[PDB]
Formats: structure tokens, C-alpha cells, sequence
């Protein structure tokens, strides 16, 4: 989920645009 | 764009920075 994504590892900068849309 | 973790509270400022304008959550 939403803070898992990105400190569960580092994540994308399209991993972290699939937060608006 | 970064290249580290974002352990909430950071996520906020790389996320105001990408979906800031449009919001997010």
C-alpha cells in the first residue's frame, strides 16, 4: 500500500504517480 | 525523481511533487 511501496524497497516514478490519476 | 525510501511523511512531498496539483489520496 501507499507507504509500504516506497519504504518496503524504493519504488518507480510511475509506482509513485498510482497515488492520483 | 529520487531513488531512496519514502517512510511516510516523506512520500507526502515526493507525492506533492508528482500528483500535488491533481491531489492524490
Amino acid at each position: 500500500g501507499i507507504v509500504e511501496q516506497c519504504c518496503t524497497s524504493i519504488c518507480s516514478l510511475y509506482q509513485l504517480e498510482n497515488y492520483c490519476n | 525523481f529520487v531513488n531512496q525510501h519514502l517512510c511516510g511523511s516523506h512520500l507526502v512531498e515526493a507525492l506533492y511533487l508528482v500528483c500535488g496539483e491533481r491531489g492524490f489520496f
